[PDB]
């Protein structure tokens, strides 16, 4: 609490809980216990869903906080066809504790990250992982002979729009949301993009990312492309996708297809264990060379 | 264990009690089931005694629980219901009597008793469950 | 039909697997308190060796500390006729300062004897070294992030003829978005000069002298813990309450993120508080914020105003130990211990910290733990009302009693509209310099 | 602990209470039993007192719980049922009396009491259990 | 049980539990279930406190036994200002199982060590750790370059009263039980005792041990001394403390301040890992010396 | 407000952290039975090497067993011109007998070739060796407790020129207050003489011969387990029922105290009983103390007079293994196994004991475990009345049934006025000599 | 289910559970829920025992399945003097799910192995470990200097009846089922069989295996033999045992007593760790030999 102590030290208090979650898409959602729709920021908290607010826990230790936050799913609300397709994953929340008589008397209990959401029986139950969720994970590179970065990354900047690299064409023939026909296949090499981002920016799957595989053009530039996984929302054979090119993350495929061999961030040579414990025999090749 | 007295004579109508059998049981969910008992006797398990007399009888009854009672002593019990056999089946009862003539030494099944006053002289207590420990 | 004794089986998995999802260690747990579960941390690396495999992870370090490195792109043995190589040893990531004082397998080799070309590993993407024109320009690797050190025409003659295990003193400045704002020495100095000169000698006042040789490297504790959460991705990190010098911490790759940070929570003792979404990292002190009387606690769950637990005497950690790194001389694993005079009869509880710190400081830390772990025996378990909810999860409560008036720092706040607290006993005088003499 | 007064005189018909024992017990499953007594005494454990008079008697009764009561004081209790022995067995009671003449110092077994109004001047409360702490 | 089997094989038995704990101070305390004060040894067991006696457990394994022993705290009893200050820590108990009709019919169930005491709600609950508590702990020395023993220890005997080493002076100016003024500061060096035993032998804290730090005399031999930790009982500005001198546990501070450098029990030289894998280079200093 | 599924979280920590506070392992648990939790014990040290760091702990041993030692105070390499050192290797603590048969890295070096000065490490506080007058008398260390062995003018010529890993046969007599009372050979002999003499030869009757060469070292099992509780601080220790010879046990520092003792509970099988506060350590036998009929059990919790559990056939340890030390020859890790003839199809369960014992004895022990672990499949879970409470926690019950009359040793007695028992099946014939031939 | 789906998709169904266990001896036992004795194979399932059938569990993982299968023990049934002696250990079950109206409409739920049987209170409770019990166990040889196989094993075939090796003689003097007198002791060496199979093929212990020790003949060929463990069923001083000879599993005892030194399956020499890190000193014996 932040200077509502004058309100709070009195036994007569009226603090009704309320929270907003910001999805990965730009829209937020509103939730409150107050039973009347209220807002203080431009969020318009709705008591139509959400809000059981069960027992936020704390700890000086790096372990996260948690709140299961039982609620309801509906057409205005999360609606669960949105949730199942792949949204609300890294959804960021702030829980508030507003005075409903005066919403300028509020604070934040925690800012969470909403890790595990269990929906069932016409309702949803969503564990609010704490601020320290990212700690507790392994991050590192292991000197492997491929590359290590994605295309947009700072360790390999590319300017991914710099030429006719991206395929901007609108989609037809979505079939089972893994096969995609694509009317405008023609314009690129066969098997040009094999590990790319199928960002779909229109229609049902709005701003949803999949990964391509099997970039094959069968006849007259069809370019039938598979994906690893379902998009989770069916594209409607009229959506617009853009596909960034595919990186095999290898030195040969780096420098040939792309110009950016300088920004490699990989470890091509990496001699081996048997080199390390080897003592130099004075036989055969012992002049300076590639060792490859 | 004592041989002290039977009891106060008075017992109200409702002094219930009958033999209690371990009867360890398996209850197979198929159907019929087997069973066995390790006693070869039966704890007679008398309950629901009631003292009802004047308050002169009460002070010899509350310390009946206390003085020779405590918890763990005999006070041979009189049944209104040396070896007695039961011959009405072709099987047999053949149940022993350690005490003479239906006197069945017991103990009360209570941590406390509860005597009530119902009028200037009326003394009542609702139950004294026993089990006839050997 | 009925259920079996996998009712015990479904009680575990995943009946208890949901818990640690949403959640020597002998002394690690007491120092964090009830707190949270102390993750395995910092088995200190002695005999630093370089393995040339493909499964070792990229190390990271902050300040003057030796790191093993590993082989990437070694050419074939070249016989002059009595051998020669062209190594490249990759130390750590990020832009670093220069690598000095190389010593191989054994004591010491003079860097003037070598032909090494150090590289910062700049995100600026340093070009090829041109010693990899053995490979040629078309396949020359050009490492962006990692800071490799090549070696040129290295005679394998003095150390056998095999490759020796090289170990490198590395100085790495703390980076990250919180570090480039608020610059400390390593770029904040912006030209010091004033070399005292005026030439075995008078170094007895070096620990108190104004000149900054050697200790100019050591990064403030504020930015190193900011570098951890920056690499983990928490940019909402709040660290203005931290006051410490790091002097060469080192955690490897895949060290959980937090387990690298948790070694610092034992050394400098700081809260990692998280009042709000800022995740405030404040240094732990005894500064009392609450002043509760006994009349002002709420009705708890167990229907006791204050349940007070005093831990077992048989487990009080009678003597505590460290495994710090020497940090002044040749960087080697050392150990100091603090022994309580009355009860020295047992309970040795030691842990290993992989950072580097001096000699009087290590006996200061172990002198601090042996005092704290015996102070933190007492824990309190009370509930306080939401009329004063501004007791954040890491604050400390005066807690007036009829008998005592003993302070309590709090942990494991679980409120739901009734703030219920597992405190722990904390005194103010624990967090002081021990003021000991040096080596 | 006090020596203040007996009680208000009125007690309704039904003021029940009798001695207790812990006397924990194992009931050896294949024969008789064996049982231990750690008391050598008995908590008299009187219950079910009822005050029934005018409302003039009530304000001296509600603060009987409050003023000299609180929780932790004596208020010596009168039994309608210095060492007293019980000689009706050849065993003995031999139970002490710290207070004189059946006065059994107690305490109420209640966090709250509950006085009712039954008519313009009728004051009733259904129960005030006691256990006679030493 | 020891020859009460004649009493015990009868179903008519009367064994009432009872136990005595001996504190670290010389006094013992008495506890019984019998509801009448009884004694067999000079202990005078009181039924006013203690004694719920819940479920002593056993095991052939080295793991301890346990008994939580719920009870009551009072002014005659433990009183919890005694307990919180640091007493009853290594308190040794014996639980007995006496016949109250004849207290010469008794045995010991176990002799315990009373590890964890949890007091609350006007009562205390004290886990009785078994006989094997000391097993299960780490004991050892790790070749560290300091010393390893305390001053009174057998591995370094000192005769700690042999001269004007100890400071016997009575206390004034106790303040917050960490700072201690001490009227008789003068008589010793500045910063003489920095790791010593502040045994306080009078008043409230009777026989209570703290450790000193910051031995500084500000003016006219004041000798303001801090401590690491609170004593837990407030000294009353009239108590008598004695402070044994401070050992830095180092070879230089050993032999200079104290004479006992012979009984060192420490490991000063201890070459190092880098010495061990070092092969001898034939350059520079290779003559016999200190290596320091 | 309601509570979350950290109801599972508060069920663990510290809902189950309170338990182990107040409390290969494949075969370790069955031999102790239901008993208690078998602590990790005795990963046997093969390739004994000496590490010169500061974080290795002081070892302890009892009898003739090799120990690595470590370097303390090595001088600089001295070139005669082809090297020379002045080592001091610290073996173990306590007063020891003499160190003979030194062998370095590799096979064997003759101790007559060395200039070593052994030291007992006496509490008498042996003075300086005067080879540390390199350092000088004013800084000469004078080790009280530890038993160091210096080496003088050691030529590093035959083993390379590096320092070789030295390993030392050490004989240490069992000490402690129970050991000085009741003296065994190692001081009890008080002059034996009678050297047989009368001079490849006739050693076929050495295992049965009256002369005491070699086996005079081995300490009785009574005082070594007394030394453990003495070092742990339990002087109330009762050990008159123990009958065994140790012959070179070795646990390191920080080996938990009990985990060093728990290896002996697998070898000699003894109870660690604790009837009273004496903590009686009696050797386990089948000597029946109870003789219960089936009519004489109490009414248990589960309302069954005797719940009898027979363990799974798929986990019976069909073949058992050891990792003992050779104890006669060059002390090396060895292994024997005992294989049950009917079911050899699987369930290998082995463990590692760090003590030293001979060849016929190891096959005797593993022959004993494979019999016992299949006997200890049956466990009984009954309750017996406090009318006979003199059944101590380690006694054995005859337990007459209508079908069987199978003995049961008992564990985990929890009484509260109703002694409830988790027994385990134990036969008398398990505890016998196997009578096997030797190597 | 196997083509009873026509029976099962109707809500009117009548599938009554039933199972057969095959003991290690050749006899099987029958069990059913149907309350009437029924059979489809030659098993004659009896509803007199067994059959509570509580909650068979499953898993794609290698972990076993389980079913506790509460039931009753009786003279027709398991009878528990059979069970305690050592039978029913590796007892193999099949659980069935038969239609009692037509027993040709059935399947197997699982085929189990009945690991843990807990009998008590006049009943038995027997955990049915799943098909994958054998996985999860350690199998291997550790290069130890003895042998590794049993006598009948494929790795050392012996033809154990090839001469007067086996002792076929009928038993007298069974005493406490560990000592066995044996009337026909004479015919063999003293201490001939020290690790053999005491297969007893008649009477109470029918086909029960124990292991011998202490093969000693005291007078006139008595041959008093101990065992490691009890047989669990008392032999009746008239039974017939046969004892295969004893193998010490050692090269000397292999080739001398038995001819089969070829099929050794053991590792006699196995130099050692100290040999491995040894460098060859050029002193003393350095010629080719046994190293023994
Ligand atoms: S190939 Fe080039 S662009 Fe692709 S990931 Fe590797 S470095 Fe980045
Ligand atoms: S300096 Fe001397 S007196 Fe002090 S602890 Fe060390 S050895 Fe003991
Ligand atoms: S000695 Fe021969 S027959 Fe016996 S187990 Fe060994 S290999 Fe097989």
């Amino acid at each position: 609490p932040e200077s509502l102590k004058a309100h709070l030290q009195g036994g007569v208090t009226t603090l009704a809980r309320a929270w907003a979650l910001a999805r990965a898409d730009g829209r937020v959602l509103g939730f409150t216990d107050h039973d009347v729709v209220l807002r203080f920021d431009g969020i318009s908290f709705e008591p139509g869903s959400g809000m059981t607010a069960k027992a936020v826990l704390q700890g000086t230790g790096l372990s996260v906080d948690n709140t299961e936050s039982y609620g309801a799913l509906s057409s205005e609300a999360i609606t669960e066809a949105d949730l199942l397709a792949g949204r609300y994953d890294g959804a960021a929340v702030t829980v508030w504790l507003v005075n409903w008589a005066d919403p300028a008397m509020r604070a934040v209990i925690f800012r969470g990250h909403l890790g595990e959401v269990s929906r069932g029986a016409g309702a949803f139950t969503a564990e609010l992982r704490g601020l320290t969720a990212a700690l507790g994970q392994e991050q590192g590179r292991i000197y492997h002979p491929r590359c290590a970065a994605v295309l947009g990354d700072g360790r390999c900047r590319f300017d991914l729009t710099k030429d006719g690299y991206a395929l901007e064409a609108a989609l037809g023939g979505v079939d089972e949301a893994v096969v995609l026909r694509l009317a405008e296949g023609a314009g690129f090499e066969d098997r040009w993009f094999e590990k790319g981002r199928l960002v779909v920016l229109d229609g049902a799957a709005a701003g949803l990312i999949g990964v391509v595989k099997n970039d094959r053009l069968q006849a007259d530039g069809s370019r039938l492309i598979e994906l690893w996984q379902r998009l989770g929302a069916n594209p409607v054979a009229g959506d617009r996708v853009r596909i960034e090119p595919g990186c095999d993350k290898r030195a040969g495929t780096c420098r040939l297809k792309f110009d950016n061999f300088l920004n490699f961030r990989g470890f091509p040579h990496i001699p081996g264990e048997d080199w390390m414990v080897s003592y130099p025999v004075q036989s055969g090749t012992n002049d300076g060379g590639s060792l490859f | 264990a004592f041989h002290e007295v039977r009891f106060p004579a008075n017992l109200s109508f409702g002094s219930v009690g009958g033999p209690e059998r371990r009867t360890e049981i398996v209850t197979l969910s198929s159907g019929h089931e087997e069973r066995n008992s390790p006693w070869a006797h039966s704890r007679r398990h008398y309950d629901a005694g009631v003292g009802l007399r004047s308050l002169d009888d009460v002070e010899r009854l509350i310390a009946f629980f206390e003085a020779r009672g405590g918890q763990l002593h005999g006070f041979r019990w009189k049944d209104w219901a040396g070896i007695v056999s039961f011959n009405e089946p072709p099987p047999q009862g053949a149940r022993v009597t350690a005490g003479f003539e239906f006197d069945v030494p017991v103990r009360f099944d209570t941590d406390r008793i509860a005597v009530s006053v119902q009028s200037f002289q009326a003394g009542d207590l609702p139950q004294v469950p026993v089990v006839e420990v050997r | 039909a009925t259920i079996l004794l996998s009712a015990a089986g479904a009680a575990i998995g995943g009946g208890f697997g949901g818990t640690v999802l949403g959640l020597g260690r002998v002394i690690d747990q007491r120092l964090l308190g009830s707190g949270s579960q102390s993750v395995e941390t910092g088995r200190v690396d002695r005999l630093r060796l370089s393995s040339a495999s493909e499964g070792e992870a990229v190390g990271r370090l902050w300040g003057r500390m030796r790191v093993a490195g590993q082989v990437i792109w070694a050419t074939r043995f070249f016989e002059s006729a009595s051998y020669s190589l062209s190594l490249a040893l990759a130390l750590c990531e990020g832009e670093i300062l220069r690598v000095g004082r190389v010593w191989a397998d054994g004591s010491e080799i003079e860097v003037s004897g070598l032909n090494m070309r150090v590289y910062r590993g700049g995100e600026d993407q340093l070009p090829d070294p041109k010693i990899a024109a053995v490979e040629g320009a078309e396949a020359a690797p050009a490492y962006r992030g990692i800071a490799y050190v090549v070696l040129e025409d290295l005679q394998l003659a003095p150390f056998g003829n095999r490759v020796p295990q090289f170990t490198f003193e590395v100085v790495r400045a703390a980076q990250g978005a919180l570090a480039e704002a608020e610059p400390d020495l390593t770029r904040g100095l912006r030209a010091v000069a004033l070399i005292p000169g005026t030439g075995w000698s008078d170094g007895e006042n070096y620990a108190r002298g104004h000149w900054i040789s050697g200790r100019a490297v050591a990064q403030p504790l504020a930015s190193v813990v900011a570098e951890i959460c920056g690499a983990a991705g928490i940019t909402e990190i709040d660290v203005s309450g931290l006051y410490g010098l790091v002097r060469g911490y080192t955690m490897t790759g895949d060290q959980t993120g937090r387990a690298g940070l948790q070694a610092l929570m034992l050394a400098y003792g700081f809260e990692a508080l998280e009042r709000d979404g800022q995740l405030v990292f404040r240094m732990r002190d005894g500064r009392v914020a609450a002043d509760l009387a006994a009349a002002d606690l709420a009705l708890g769950e167990g229907e006791a105003v204050v349940e007070t637990v005093r831990a077992a005497e048989a487990e009080i950690a009678g003597r505590v130990r460290l495994a710090y790194v020497e940090a002044e001389g040749d960087f080697e694993v050392k150990a100091v211990e603090a022994v309580f005079p009355d009860a020295a009869a047992g309970a040795a509880a030691g842990s290993e910290l992989s950072l580097a710190l001096t000699r009087a400081q290590a006996q200061g830390i172990v002198g601090r733990w042996l005092a704290e772990a015996r102070v933190a025996r007492d824990t309190a378990r009370f509930a306080l009302p939401p009329s004063r909810g501004h007791l954040g999860t890491g604050d400390v409560v005066r807690l007036d009693l009829p008998e005592g008036k003993r302070r309590y720092r709090i942990d494991r706040v679980e409120q739901a509209g009734l703030i219920q607290v597992e405190a722990v006993r904390v005194e103010p005088g624990i967090y002081a310099p021990a003021d000991e003499v040096e080596d």
